[PDB]
């Protein structure tokens, strides 16, 4: 989880 | 490892099954970071954590900034191809 993350 | 296409069947109802992080603002393509269980992804298999995906109904993700990718992404409907690797 190094970077935004985003749920699809 | 080889690029992949991968078959995704997705009701209108449901989501990807996802979750993505990365893209261009970060210097890396964006990437698989969670399957979600008894969602599309799972149920039909072939997609994995650490997949960067590439492309999805032929339209490019590579370069794409993480917002317009999720928005890309979440516009797909149906019988969705995704072009996969893991790198």
């Amino acid at each position: 989880s190094r970077w935004p993350t985003t749920r699809l | 490892g080889p690029i992949r296409k991968v078959l995704l069947l997705k009701e209108d109802h449901e989501g990807l099954g996802i979750s993505i992080t990365g893209g261009k603002e970060h210097g890396v393509p964006i990437l698989i970071s969670e399957i979600h269980p008894g969602q599309p992804a799972d149920r039909c298999g072939g997609l994995h954590v650490g997949d960067a995906i590439l492309a999805v109904n032929g339209v490019n993700l590579r370069d794409t900034k993480h917002k317009e990718a999720v928005t890309i992404l979440s516009q797909q409907r149906g019988e969705i191809e995704f072009e996969v690797v893991y790198v």
